[PDB]
């Protein structure tokens, strides 16, 4: 934080204050990324512990609401992404599909099939 | 975000991480020089306390310190993105640190293409040199000054000590 | 002049943040103003985290950092065979500097498979016990392990003395050039030691790379790598080298410490992890080479002194797993006076047979096994009470044989002597005698042959190996001699 | 001086002066001498005290055939 | 895209790319290091700087140097021509006979194959060696970790298995000598060469060798793991093969990860670890499987640091396994090879079902007796004997016979042992111990049972040991 | 030149010296120091700031305060005039007897002499204590580390050592009270006076006392050793001396270092112990030697940290120990002053290859016999000597004579021994025990050997009885 | 004013007053807070004074003027606290009213 955006690129436009103006608030640009931790610049307005959504599609979640960026645990890859990637808010924390059709079902923790029984139906989703 | 642009000197960043912003920023839009001079100005425009010393006084609210130190005053003609970066160093307290950014900067369009080799006495004296040709000698001739024993010495310049140094 | 120079950006703790010289060739040993070299390990952008060769007391900041523009090499040559140097291959001998003025990157690597060639070698120690039970071939990295100059060090001497026979012989493989990397070993220790080696004049075929108990840590650290570079020279130049690293325990210490001071952590046992790589990188470069390398060798005798027999001890575990065996010495036995003192149970060459000498093997091979049992019943059985004569004998005999694996320090042997005295026990002759007399026997036994059965010795020597015939002559010797030996 | 051999000269004529004093080169002076006096004496302690400028002679005898 | 190496702090190579960063993991070719210096993008450090990793070492680098993205992660030669070869990560001839000319290339990455695409429940691969199968029967295509302190004949033992088994096995095998002594690998090579299974006349063999020796800079050792995987996967699925995957040593691998963890600017862990150990492994081990397309029975040698298992890394390790061979340092220390702690070497995969109950039971009784038997051992150890129960004596002794009976010498390595004592086909195994259970043998010796094979012969040896 | 207090975080005084930063090890005397507070440059942190160490106390560290480079490390008297005198670390009468002047003062960083410059081959300093020399051969220039039961006339003995050795040998003495109890040193003071080993009347004592007691800050406590060394080298080389360097108690060194390390942003490695532990140790150890002229023989009170010696620190120490001393209550209890249990009085360098075989053997015979006799102490404890034969009787008796014979009376603790002490040259000493071994004096009184230095006075004494 | 004999409480965590100023401060001077409350200035950092607060953070808030007293503590001494239960200012808690000790000693 104290280096990034004190240094150029990132900084280099904030100066002007022209850089979406800034936004990245319901968006983020991945401030730094490595290793499933998307420090995502922006997303600024955020909820707490929001599940956010990736330019790699993917989710990560904005647990760490930092004043600059979002510590986003990206729940997966880094070989997709390369920096600055756009993260779009979802405005929303996780709730998970719940239902009774999961009875009879193996899902991943996403509450999505892995069962290879095709997909499950998601009736409810629930916090 | 942007893409890397760095006037000759150029620098290392770091308290010049800003410098480098403007080593891309100023550079781009090529008010490179506008600001290049701005900075110079700023330096002493800076240097006196006031609404600046304000910061020191922790208890002065940075929030409005920017709106005072930079509102009326540092925008006196320091503005483009220049007040905004003022207002950034401002936030980012890099104001006491700013001189060094200028230092760092200022070797920039001129001194951007400086003169380096570390050379006895008042050594190099950041200018410009073209590495294919010698430029060295010339300089030396110009002067028959500096101090070279007190200033850099016959030990460097020609080993006064070395003969001692073998034993 | 100061043309391209850099300023010590900061200094404290012997870690010189160096500003400038920026385009430093990696792991360049650079030179500071202070004479002192450092090597620019760490390229941070804005500075160089510089490991300082020499020490920070001297230092003052902003000081000129000069490239030395040289990547760490150490002098290589052979004129060091006959010399004591510091790790940088600069003397400390004070004879003036070594004729070896070639330099060689210590930054080198362990050859490949095809370059290498496996062992089938013997490699003689003159320490009977050793070549027999932990039979040695050339090229091998093997752990010398023992607890606080428990004669540990002594061992190295007897072997070296044994290589005397080769370098003073003419050996084309057994001419083992000794590289003694002395790690941490106080100046007194070394000074002392050296004094002996020189006396052993073995110094002539011997390099001593010297990190005493004075060094800057990287220096101590470095010393083996220095050695490492050099020994491979011989090895690869067909010449057959022996390196004694004594000990990595200290090196590691320095190194970890070095990391730590570098505020780089470690792992396990406070030791960083790729100290494994350290030893590997160091030790893998000791090898038995194919012919492309003149076949040669760098036989590595790392020494680790167990700390309290502890080896589970991560770094020991490491070294152990690298070494193809260990010679653990039973220090209490040492202390019992037993010199050698061995913990032969804890002395292994997993290898075994590629590393042995037939002369000996003929009595010893067989013996080792037989002893396996004697020893086994020395330990297994353990009461007051007697068993049978066999075993009782085995104990008695065994015990006799135990004396035989001793060797009052600094007294190695050529193969026939060893085999000779061994024949006496194996082949039943001195089960008879007692330890008190074993030792005596041997003395006599040697002077007897020395005088007389020089023939035979001649033979054994010749074949490098025993003959039944020689045996028959032996048979006579022992019996008769034995008779002479008492009466 | 750095026509560099003039720094050898710089030294050298002060060798020339010193060696072209007495003892060859002196000015080391008595303080050197007490230092000498110890180690030169101390040498003798290791080393015996007699014919260090003449030849030592020796003697040859027996006790008994015990 | 290009970067210039901006910071080298060891083989953690910081490259600041001056423009576009390809995603993390791109293998980069350093412009200059002809010492084919692949940097693998590790992090996008931010502001077009990546942390990349040299696989390699670094001396001589000018801080400056230009790096050109190899534009992908590692591409490696794959296919059968890697059989009978020594490949490193990049599949270079450490055969040193020139290339490993393939068709196929690979990202050394590969991921976990679908769960459904796996086979769900496997079927026993018997392990031959009596003690071994008996107590730990394996699954065809199984992942077995052999915990054991390396080099205790540990390594020997695996080889011996290979000898028995890998020989006995047809299919193909993948051999990864990671981090192990190049020296041993050298011998081994020649030994295979010799064996001609490392065909000196087939580019192939039936076995591919992949090496990531200790003396290497870490990345190389680290990554050879993915490589080896890629190949074996190649063979498993593609060649449909029953692959055998030998790994020595995952420990060095794990260690390699951990070592970097710090340097990687991450936190190390407890004991220094890679805190990502689990994810690394989970994903990796899940890269491993026996799917339908083929099966990889993977015999993974595990150096266990200071044999500490407790030691979190091994603690983790266990998850990955489904067969563990836990070697008893003590037993090994008794010279006794077999040396295993078999009440620690486990498979739930032993069964009254699958392994039939006989075996199974015979084992349960065994496991039991022994398990009880240890418990005392200590007490009695100092607490001597008799003012006690001697039925216990019977078990003790028996346990001991059995104990010895597990032992089989290193058949082949007469150099190490001088001894042979064979392999026991399974019924004979069950029989063997069962007979001891029948305890008829019991007036007999103890080392008769030691270092042998078929109980018949052991018995024969018993008699013989009885003079 | 000047420094500013720029930061005080305790005695890590961040000083900005701005007229360059004099090399680390330079002593500065801080200006504005009523309490003359020396700071040693430790790091040049940059910013013309150094991290420095108070080796003294603080307060009134009115910021920016002026600090003066002494241009050198701390300078302290060197030269003979220190004998009989107690100085603090900073070389100043804590004898409180006005100036402990010397002639020369020395900046006290001065380290690790070249291996060639030693007479690389070292030699026993003859103590004359039969037992001492015998069991642990004491080397000129060597480090002998004194593990030992508390207050047992450790000191008494020690005083006596000064008497026999520092007197009879050309031995001088340094007492470095490193982190010691000021009080015990006080007590001791009086004891020394009393013992006469120190003398005031004339200060021509063999010992200069340097104390850098618990009172010191670690840097000071730590450093009183180099200081002490600095003198001892002075005497050693310059006064050619066999200096006896009582470094009392080294543990306090270790302790001092270790403490600072952390704070010092140094990882104080295992057990807390300063990662440099060894190096500290080493650099220091290399200063302890028979050079050419003179030896600095270090008589090291060694507190047994955690009674643990695998204890990395001691492990290191082992390297530094040629001869190891544990003083033993067991022995003491036997009324034997020396209280030495001899089995713990060894030199690693024991051997017949090294500590040569009569000595060794006689000894071997002795350790063995005495032990064997000790085996008999258990055996006899049951069976009685009646059930053992005369070689046992003999051994017992001899052992016992020997036992007594290790007892040598003391001028000092006439209270412990019962009387005035002696001195025993080695030939006579070994001969003495060898003689007892020959059983010569039958078993004519054995209590005769009690508190007699030379063996003869006991033989004679046996007679006065008999 | 002063960032010399006064300081503004640079930060207050909770009872650690990093105090801006006071820069002439003695080592170990007890200071007095603008809340009366004393603290003692142990670490003279250039940037703050780490001051151990002899009080609580619910009792004040930052920027607060911390004034030097200029004193390192001494506590009353004499020899008539003999009876007393005191607070460690060498001043009561006995609630006898004061102490007997009116000399103070370091």
């Amino acid at each position: 934080k104290t280096g990034t955006a004190e240094v150029s690129s990132i900084l280099e436009e904030r100066i002007l204050g022209a850089d979406t103006s800034v936004d990245l608030e319901e968006t983020g640009r991945v401030l730094s990324i490595g290793d499933g931790i998307a420090r995502v610049h922006g997303l600024r307005n955020v909820q707490a512990e929001e599940m956010v959504e990736f330019s790699s599609g993917l989710k990560g979640m904005s647990l760490n609401l930092e004043p600059d960026n979002v510590g986003v645990v990206v729940f997966g890859n880094d070989k997709l992404i390369k920096e600055g990637d756009i993260v779009k808010r979802t405005g929303a924390i996780v709730d998970v599909p719940v239902g009774e059709e999961l009875l009879g079902r193996v899902v991943d923790a996403l509450g999505n099939a892995i069962d290879g029984k095709g997909p499950i139906g998601s009736k409810a989703r629930r916090r | 975000f942007a893409k890397l642009v760095r006037p000759p000197v150029q620098i290392y960043g770091i308290e010049g991480r800003y410098a480098t912003a403007l080593y891309s920023a100023a550079s781009k839009q090529n008010k490179l020089e506008q600001v290049e001079k701005e900075l110079l100005r700023v330096g002493q425009i800076l240097k006196e306390p006031k609404m600046a010393a304000s910061l020191l006084n922790p208890y002065v609210k940075r929030s409005v310190k920017v709106k005072s130190l930079s509102d009326m005053t540092a925008k006196e003609k320091f503005s483009p993105l220049t007040s905004n970066l003022i207002n950034l160093l401002a936030e980012n307290g890099r104001l006491t640190n700013t001189p060094a950014v200028i230092s760092a900067f200022s070797t920039m369009m001129s001194v951007h293409r400086g003169e380096v080799p570390c050379t006895v006495t008042t050594a190099s004296a950041l200018d410009e040199t073209t590495l294919t040709e010698l430029k060295t000698v010339l300089k030396s001739f110009l002067s028959k000054g500096q101090v070279l024993k007190l200033e850099v010495k016959i030990d460097p310049s020609i080993m006064g000590g070395m003969i001692v140094r073998i034993g | 002049d100061l043309e391209e120079t850099g300023r010590v950006l900061s200094i404290g703790d012997g870690i010189a943040r160096v500003h400038g010289l920026r385009n430093v060739q990696a792991e360049e040993m650079v030179e500071f103003s202070s004479g002192l070299k450092g090597m620019s390990l760490n390229l941070e952008p804005d500075n160089v985290g510089v490991v300082v060769f020499g020490n920070d007391k001297l230092i003052k900041e902003g000081d000129i950092v000069k490239r030395t523009g040289a990547i760490v090499d150490v002098p290589v040559g052979e004129e060091l065979l006959g010399r004591v140097v510091d790790a940088l291959g600069n003397a400390i001998d004070g004879k003036g500097p070594i004729g070896s003025k070639a330099r060689r990157r210590v930054g080198l690597k362990a050859p490949g498979i095809i370059p290498r060639i496996s062992v089938r070698e013997p490699m003689q120690t003159g320490i009977k016990a050793v070549d027999s039970l932990v039979p040695i071939g050339r090229g091998q990295r093997e752990l010398i392990i023992g607890d606080r100059q428990t004669g540990k060090t002594s061992i190295a001497i007897d072997t070296i003395i044994n290589q005397k026979r080769f370098n003073d012989g003419t050996d084309e493989k057994k001419k083992l050039y000794c590289i003694y990397v002395a790690i941490g070993q106080k100046r007194s220790t070394v000074a002392q030691l050296v004094k002996r080696l020189t006396d052993a004049d073995a110094m002539k075929y011997t390099i001593v790379v010297s990190a005493t108990a004075s060094d800057a840590a990287p220096l101590q650290y470095l010393a083996p790598y220095s050695g490492c570079s050099m020994g491979e020279y011989f090895r690869d130049n067909g010449k057959h080298a022996l390196i004694i690293y004594d000990d990595l325990s200290k090196q590691a210490v320095a190194y970890r410490q070095m990391s730590l001071l570098l505020r780089r952590p470690p792992g396990r046992e406070a030791y960083p992890g790729d100290v494994f790589y350290l030893h590997s990188r160091l030790l893998e470069r000791a090898a038995k080479m194919n012919d492309a390398f003149g076949g040669g060798s760098l036989t590595a005798l790392p020494v680790i002194e167990t700390q309290a027999g502890d080896v589970s001890a991560y770094i020991p575990t490491n070294v152990i797993s690298i070494t193809d065996g260990q010679i653990f010495l039973e220090t209490e036995l040492f202390y019992k006076g037993i010199r050698p003192a061995i913990n032969v149970g804890l002395s292994v060459s997993r290898v075994g047979s590629a590393a042995q000498t037939r002369a000996m093997k003929q009595v010893a091979g067989t013996m080792k096994l037989e002893l396996a049992q004697y020893r086994e019943v020395a330990a297994f059985a353990q009461f007051g009470s007697d068993l049978d004569a066999a075993t009782q004998q085995l104990l008695s005999r065994g015990v006799r044989l135990t004396e035989l694996l001793k060797q009052g320090q600094y007294s190695p042997m050529a193969i026939e002597e060893q085999v000779a005295v061994i024949y006496a026990g194996v082949r039943g002759y001195l089960d008879k005698l007692e330890p008190s007399k074993i030792t005596k026997f041997e003395n006599a036994f040697l002077s007897h042959v020395i005088s007389q059965h020089q023939a035979l010795l001649g033979k054994i020597r010749t074949d490098g190996k025993i003959s039944e015939e020689s045996d028959a002559k032996l048979k006579e010797i022992v019996t008769n001699f034995l008779a002479g030996f008492e009466a | 001086l750095d026509p560099v051999q003039k720094l050898f000269v710089d030294k050298i004529r002060e060798y020339r002066t010193k060696r072209q004093t007495s003892g060859g080169p002196v000015d080391a002076g008595p303080e050197y001498q007490q230092d000498l006096d110890r180690e030169l004496f101390k040498l003798k302690q290791m080393y015996g005290k007699a014919d260090m400028n003449t030849f030592p002679n020796f003697t040859f005898e027996d006790p008994k055939f015990e | 895209t290009t970067g210039r190496i901006v910071a080298v702090i060891g083989a953690v190579v910081d490259v600041q790319f001056d423009e576009g960063l390809p995603p993390i993991l791109n293998a980069l070719e350093v412009q200059g290091r002809e010492t084919r210096l692949v940097l693998e993008v590790a992090q996008h450090l931010g502001e077009s700087t990546v942390r990349t990793i040299a696989m390699d070492g670094t001396e001589g680098l000018v801080r400056g140097q230009k790096v050109l993205d190899s534009g992908a992660p590692i591409r490696i030669p794959v296919g059968p021509e890697t059989l009978g070869r020594i490949m490193n990560v990049i599949g270079e001839p450490i055969d040193e006979r020139g290339p490993i000319k393939t068709k196929q290339f690979a990202a050394i990455h590969a991921e976990a194959p679908e769960f459904v695409e796996m086979s769900v429940e496997q079927e026993i691969l018997v392990t031959g060696i009596k003690v071994v199968d008996l107590l730990a029967p394996y699954a065809k295509g199984g992942k077995i970790g052999l915990f054991g302190g390396a080099g205790v004949g540990k390594t020997v033992l695996i080889m011996e298995l290979i000898n028995n088994v890998a020989k006995a096995h047809g299919g193909y095998s993948v051999f990864a000598g990671v981090g192990e002594r190049t020296r041993e690998g050298n011998d081994l090579y020649h030994e295979m060469i010799e064996s001609g299974v490392i065909n000196l006349k087939d580019a192939t063999s039936k076995v591919a060798l992949v090496y990531g020796q200790m003396n290497e800079p870490p990345g190389a050792r680290a990554r050879v793991a993915l490589t080896g995987l890629t190949v074996a996967e190649y063979f498993r699925d593609q060649e449909g093969q029953d692959v055998l995957l030998f790994i020595d040593n995952i420990f060095r691998f794990t260690q390699a990860g951990s070592e970097v963890s710090a340097l990687l600017g991450r936190i190390p862990s407890a004991v220094g670890y890679q805190p990502t150990l689990a994810t690394d492994m989970g994903t990796m081990q899940e890269r491993i499987t026996t799917t339908k397309k083929g099966s990889i029975t993977s015999v993974q040698a595990i150096y266990v640091p200071a044999d500490d298992l407790t030691d979190p890394a091994p603690a983790t390790t266990f998850a990955h396994l489904d067969a563990t061979t836990v070697l008893s340092r003590a037993i090994a220390e008794l010279g006794i090879y077999p040396a295993v702690d078999p009440l620690d070497s486990t498979s739930r995969i032993m069964d009254p079902n699958i392994v039939g109950s006989e075996h199974y039971d015979v084992a349960r009784g065994v496991q039991k007796i022994l398990q009880d038997y240890k418990s005392l051992q200590d007490i009695i150890a100092i607490l001597g004997m008799d003012e006690l129960s001697e039925e216990d004596k019977l078990t003790v002794s028996r346990a001991r016979k059995i104990q010895r009976f597990l032992s089989q010498p290193f058949q082949v390595a007469e150099v190490f042992t001088g001894h042979l004592g064979k392999l026991v086909p399974l019924k004979e195994t069950i029989k063997g111990f069962q007979q001891i259970l029948a305890g008829e043998y019991d007036h007999l010796p103890e080392q008769a049972f030691y270092m042998v094979g078929p109980i018949e012969e052991a018995v024969a040896k018993a008699d013989k040991l009885a003079e």
